[PDB]
């Protein structure tokens, strides 16, 4: 009985005029002993001369997690027995069981043990057995530099330290630019998450992020999850601009305008009707497990985490560390298909789309696991 | 009644029983608005009706009929009493305490009922809270209290306070001391004699979420062990928390599944260890059988065995584990499929 819009004749992203550079983001691990927030605070300072946001020649969004592209630990230089062992570790663990794939280890306070090859090498050791031997980062993609956070080899080689005696390597600025990003997510499909739903005026507002994709003023906006669609009425981009549309990355406070309040939720995902957000009952999933009390058996209902949205979940499983098993134990690796108890729940693969994919596992309070979706069923 | 085959002639869970109890090829009657071959049974868990699905009898004949269940009236069964079949139709009755409880998070609440063999969602409250703004909170205050407004309505109308022993709150975070407080005062202003004569039998408890299946968590709260723990329902999160924390300490001692627990019992393996699903209440007889059976064989030696209702959260999660599950008295080591999807 229902009857879609239809579109407008209006504007192309037009982001590409203004010549921008990718929006790289990041998470910044490691104890608070290791120079982390030196580090931050002294690429800001040097980039001072020439949430925390950082341009090279891409841009740097680092930002924080206890949905974001690669990320770096970083640690110092003392008598290194006991520390590796804080809950940076945890942090280690997450991250994998999430998508990331690539970190970059800043091997902070050489300077204070003389710029010793033999002390990076012993570190870089200790670092890649538990980042690489115990949790499952390739070799290829956990990259070392070494560094002094009260300036270093950060930005510039331009120290004239007894470290570039020995060391070829790039700055941690350099590191941070080989790393690719997705290619250019302002033009895949629209996804745009939903964060907070109120009304006003002439409009039912909503807040959240364009995970994906692009939106501007006059478009259609279909939500998978009511069925019902609407009109951008007004796009308040990232400041309170009198922007006109927005771009995957910006966080946005739209106005809609033939839609009714209640068929708008946090959690939503909308859309255009071209390439839509499927909504689902069950995905697959490569989750990755924790430290847990009892295991997750094969139908253990859990909670799943994912944007605003928390809901109750079945969980079936497929194989664990590639061998077929009836329980799923800590520290471990599984292929699980999950199945919502509450109806219908749209979301995407987390190769196409980071903070729509990647979700939180957990039982009664404790957190079990966490994973990306990997299939949509 | 019952010779050797025979019939029987006989509250809202007795509708239950009945649904248990019921059979494809059986035959019933009772009054209706114009004998029957069972086809179809259709239970509304919400709970009034059973709706019993052709004319077997006398036609002042080979055309449809539903039946749509009497309570208080009766009606008449009819080849196999399966020992199964035998314990439900004897069960209740005759009979023997029931249980109001509020499942909620901030926008979100879940009014059930709840008895030894029954749990029922009298209301779900699913309602958007605005966020707080940082420069602003009347949304957010709006929304809340929208919903404290909601669910006090709903229980007020759900709830008879002089039947139900407990009425359970219970929240991951204040929801349910705010909620507690809120009924009370509203209760007081208004004059509301059942709820202020029933502050006694309200207690507040913690929960991880305020999603249903959160109702295995309590009713097992130390808190409510006290007035519960003789229940049906507190029996069935304990044995199935008996069964993790073995599943815990020996993954070889703990198996669930058919063609698992089958195995299980063609050995020695099976004790204090039968946790069985009511919905094991299939049309084909061939395997309604082994059921039976393996419920008798449990229960010839020396071994309880727990036949879990589908409507509880402890049933509803014995099924999502297929059906059976069992406990074991020794370490088994072994590697078998179970036939399912």
């Amino acid at each position: 009985k229902k009857q879609n819009p239809t579109d407008l004749v209006s504007v192309p992203e037009i982001f590409e005029q203004s010549n921008p550079k990718p929006v790289v983001h990041l998470v910044v691990t490691g104890h608070v002993d290791s120079g982390k927030s030196t580090m931050l605070g002294r690429i800001m300072f040097e980039l001072g001369e020439i949430i925390g946001d950082a341009p090279g020649h891409r841009d740097f969004i680092s930002g924080m997690i206890a949905a974001v592209l690669v990320v770096d630990s970083s640690q110092n230089n003392f008598e290194r027995g006991f520390l590796e062992n804080g809950q940076t570790r945890e942090h280690a663990y997450l991250l994998r069981a999430l998508g990331i794939s690539e970190i970059v280890v800043s091997v902070n306070k050489l300077d204070l043990m003389s710029w010793s090859e033999d002390r990076f090498q012993e570190i870089k050791n200790i670092v890649s057995d538990f980042l690489i031997k115990m949790v499952g980062f390739k070799t290829s993609n956990v990259h070392f530099v070494p560094i002094s956070a009260i300036s270093g080899t950060n930005l510039i080689q331009k120290d004239s330290s007894d470290l570039y005696k020995w060391y070829k390597g790039p700055t941690l600025l350099s590191a941070l630019d080989q790393l690719v990003p997705p290619e250019k997510p302002y033009r895949k499909p629209l996804r745009l998450s939903i964060d907070d739903v109120y009304r006003s005026p002439r409009s039912v507002t909503v807040t959240g992020r364009v995970e994906a994709g692009n939106v501007q003023v006059n478009q259609v906006l279909y939500d998978v999850s009511s069925q019902e669609d609407a009109y951008v009425k007004n796009v308040i981009r990232n400041s309170d601009p009198s922007s006109t549309w927005a771009v995957a990355g910006d966080t946005v406070t739209l106005q809609l305008a033939d839609i009714e309040v209640n068929q708008l939720r946090p959690g939503d995902i909308l859309s255009n009707y071209e390439n839509p957000v499927r909504r689902v009952r069950s995905f697959v999933a490569e989750i990755q497990t924790f430290d847990i009390h009892g295991p997750i058996l094969s139908g253990s209902t859990l909670v799943l985490h994912l944007g605003r949205t928390v809901t109750s979940v079945s969980l079936k499983i497929v194989t664990v560390n590639n061998k077929r098993s009836r329980h799923i134990a800590s520290r471990k690796r599984a292929l699980v298909r999950i199945s919502f108890l509450d109806g219908l729940f749209p979301l995407c693969l987390a190769e196409e789309c980071p903070a729509l994919g990647r979700f939180i596992l957990r039982r009664s309070g404790d957190t079990v696991a966490a994973g990306i979706v990997k299939e949509l069923c | 009644i019952e010779k050797n085959s025979g019939w029987i002639t006989m509250e809202p869970e007795d509708m239950w029983h009945l649904y248990n109890i019921l059979q494809v090829g059986d035959q019933l009657k009772a009054s209706t608005v114009r004998r029957i071959l069972v086809e179809n049974m259709d239970f509304d868990t919400k709970a009034a009706q059973l709706h019993i699905k052709r004319t077997t009898e006398y036609h002042p004949m080979g055309s449809y009929h539903t039946l749509d269940l009497e309570l208080h009236r009766n009606f008449t069964l009819y080849n196999e009493w399966d020992a199964f079949a035998l314990d439900r139709v004897d069960a209740a009755c005759n009979p023997s305490a029931e249980i109001g409880a509020v499942v909620l998070d901030e926008g979100l609440a879940n009014i059930c009922l709840i008895t030894d063999y029954m749990t029922i969602l009298r209301q779900r409250i699913d309602q958007v809270i605005p966020r707080k703004r940082r420069g602003d909170s009347s949304a957010y205050q709006k929304g809340l209290d929208k919903f404290y407004d909601s669910v006090f309505q709903s229980i007020n109308s759900e709830f008879d306070f002089d039947k139900l022993k407990v009425v359970i709150l219970a929240s991951p975070g204040f929801v349910a001391r705010g909620l507690y407080d809120y009924i009370f005062s509203m209760a007081v202003k208004l004059d509301l004699k059942q709820i202020v004569k029933s502050k006694n039998k309200f207690v507040i408890l913690h929960s991880s979420t305020g999603h249903i299946h959160s109702l295995n968590e309590i009713l097992k709260d130390p808190a409510v062990e006290s007035k519960l723990a003789d229940t049906k329902y507190v029996q069935e999160i304990r044995v199935l928390n008996k069964f993790y924390d073995v599943m815990n300490e020996d993954d070889r001692k703990a198996w669930y599944g058919p063609n698992h627990v089958l195995k299980a019992f063609e050995l020695g393996a099976i004790g204090e260890l039968l946790i069985s699903d009511s919905l094991f209440r299939s049309s084909d007889i061939a395997t309604r059988k082994k059921w039976v059976s393996l419920v008798e064989g449990v229960k010839e030696i020396n071994c309880p065995v727990y036949i879990f209702s589908s409507l509880h959260e402890s049933g509803k999660q014995l099924d999502l584990l297929s059906g059976i599950a069992a406990i074991l008295t020794y370490p088994v080591d072994e590697e078998d499929i179970s036939e399912d999807e």
